[PDB]
């Protein structure tokens, strides 16, 4: 119940993941 | 007695380790780096509708603070992300599989924040590592507690941290340090070493 | 007249107001 | 004669000075704390139209510093508000309602700056207190006047200021240093006591 | 012996020193002071499609860090511009037409790097000048490397510079420090004497 | 060929350039 929540998932915060490996740096 | 040439020396050696992210030791949970906020569980982001955005007069945007913010190194008085009560979550995916050792947390300094006290910030928290996805059982690291009178950035060495490696990382808020309304995190970083 | 002007608020950019007391800090 | 053991704690200090904005005094008029620039009157933002920004190479937009970045912390050379003229303006509505004490203006420092001189920076300012609205007769606080020649980073603290809180300040800008289309302000920042 | 007097007047002067973009040189180089990356010749950024930006789960946008940031200040880790290969192009209009006396290039440092190794960073390189447009000849103002085993911020004098001035020019990398899919530039700086 | 190309001119990365001086500092 709460670990199936996830807010930040519906909010008008724009999300931001590594699909595919480390960005270069 | 110490001589001018070591003085020079042993300030070169501070402001090197000052450059270094202040602390020298990377960082596992750097956005930039490669790491985001996966979930914030049940969390209630505290918005206060405040921050409002215009033009010409046009009401246009109430800006708040994202989860995001916690993996990014600005960290000037309120670029924090809050949330409502003293028990929040967030989980990490971190930029490549470690085995951890330690973690930082960062609040703004009691100098530069009004009345010089800060009761927003985390006060006990916890680490936990899930070993794939975040939904099987996350295995608790370590339990901490923030101090409120010490430095703002404050390093955690896992005691007997286990060989295990993990990609997730949970960072829970118990408590803060009496704040009526919400908690502010500033800056959570993780520690540690890479598959060898 | 000077008093009574406000360029910033005819101009293209934002204006940013704290509508509703402090943020969270 | 100073032991090895006395200069480490020393430079500790003064790094910890160094991280708490610099000068260790909370900023009442930092944006991201919950303050914000509600009028620049008549100031007359000096357009250039010259950083341009495009696509494929389409003109899109002409970028230019709005009066916000005064309360911005990021002060790289150009990223300040530039007025035509030396007389220019800026109301400030304070994030929490203080009796104000001092007031810190900084500049590029001249090493940053080409032919290492500053003409565009401000030269004699003053501050005034509005006890309510903007439109009301302003109080004087204080007048002032940055030095060319001293640090980039310049605090001024009111001579016997009087009791008087405010939550609406005015930095008016009265002459620069000498240069013909403009004056530059960096960054400025109000210091205080809040309401005990 | 040193006396605690000369102790803070060493540690003053080093933290003014830091705080003047580390290394107290104007930098005709840098975006927000005038200066642009104009072209990258065949330069092939290195894409990866992994920074992807959404919202309520619709994929929106894949991040990737564009040549303008060898221009910009922050450069924690990944804050770079990746290129494919171990050659690379990037052509800069200063801010002023100077005669041009040093670069500086900088990469992230070791200890904040993954394994502490920092392969995707620049080895040799050159920079040339360009008279007027940038389709002409260059002119090879100086050919350096960047060491991996130095500090992270180098600096480099061109020996015996001639008198001749520019406004354009190019930074050329021709090798790496081995690593196999790209390099990474954090920041690019041209120092100079302006005309007078 | 290598000269003649400019790939940051045909990506989804807006340019600046500064047309008219430098911006005020
Ligand atoms: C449409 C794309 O907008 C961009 O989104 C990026 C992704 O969120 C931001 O990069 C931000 O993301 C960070 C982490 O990736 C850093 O690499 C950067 O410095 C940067 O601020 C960047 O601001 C923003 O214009
Ligand atoms: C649509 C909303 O866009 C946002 O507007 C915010 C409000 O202007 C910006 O925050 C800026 O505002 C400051 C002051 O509130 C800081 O809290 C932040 O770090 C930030 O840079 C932020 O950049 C920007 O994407
Ligand atoms: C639509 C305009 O968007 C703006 O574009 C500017 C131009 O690219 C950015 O300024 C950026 O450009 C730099 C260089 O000009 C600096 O002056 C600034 O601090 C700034 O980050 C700024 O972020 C961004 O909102
Ligand atoms: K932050
Ligand atoms: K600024
Ligand atoms: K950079």
């Amino acid at each position: 119940s709460c670990a199936l929540s996830n807010n930040f998932a519906r909010s008008f915060h724009p999300m931001l993941r590594y699909t595919n490996g480390p960005p270069p740096l | 007695g110490v001589t001018e040439e070591q003085v020079h020396h042993i300030v070169k050696q501070a402001l090197q380790r000052y450059s270094e992210d202040r602390i020298g030791l990377a960082d596992y949970a750097l956005e930039s780096g490669g790491a985001s906020v996966i979930s914030t569980r049940c969390s209630e982001t505290y918005e206060t509708k405040t921050a409002l955005l215009s033009l010409f007069g046009i009401p246009l945007w109430y800006h708040s603070q994202s989860p995001r913010v916690i993996l990014q190194p600005d960290v000037h008085p309120g670029n924090c992300w809050a949330f409502q009560g003293p028990q929040g979550f967030a989980v990490v995916r971190l930029s490549a599989r470690i085995r951890p050792t330690a973690v930082t947390l960062e609040h703004v300094p009691k100098a530069l924040s009004p009345n010089s006290t800060i009761s927003s910030a985390p006060k006990d928290f916890a680490i936990f590592g899930f070993d794939e996805d975040l939904q099987q059982e996350g295995t608790l690291l370590g339990k901490f507690t923030y101090d409120q009178d010490g430095e703002p950035i404050q390093t955690f060495h896992f005691q007997a941290p286990t060989m295990a490696t993990y990609q997730v990382v949970e960072l829970r808020i118990l408590t803060n340090w009496g704040h009526p309304e919400y908690t502010c995190i500033y800056r959570f970083r993780v520690h540690g070493e890479p598959a060898h």
